[PDB]
């Protein structure tokens, strides 16, 4: 995978 | 009123892949429920010919955000991102999808 995690 | 066109309920991933790399525009996307992790929502969209997914966050407070801006619906989350960048790197503006 998700591009925002972490 | 009217029900919310970017709500698709739980598909799999590479289900919104194929849907969104076959759309015309950069930024058009879906909200679907994750499999991977149940009670998770995922925002699938499209930049050029990818298709970029993003984990739907909550705080301790219950906001809903993508990395610092905090939301109180998923509504707000979406309606905020048609004009400001879902991404840090590239410049992606959410967009209804063609149905």
């Amino acid at each position: 995978x998700y591009v925002n995690v972490x | 009123m009217k029900p919310h066109p970017w709500f698709f309920g739980k598909i799999p991933r590479a289900k919104a892949e194929e849907m969104l790399s076959k759309q015309r525009h950069d930024g058009a996307f879906l909200i679907r429920e994750s499999e991977s992790a149940p009670g998770d929502f995922s925002l699938s969209v499209k930049f050029g010919n990818d298709v970029q997914h993003f984990k739907v966050l909550r705080d301790g407070a219950g906001k809903y955000f993508l990395w610092v801006v905090k939301f109180n619906s998923l509504n707000e989350l979406v309606d905020y991102h048609r004009s400001t960048s879902v991404s840090r790197n590239q410049q992606i503006f959410l967009r209804d999808i063609e149905q």
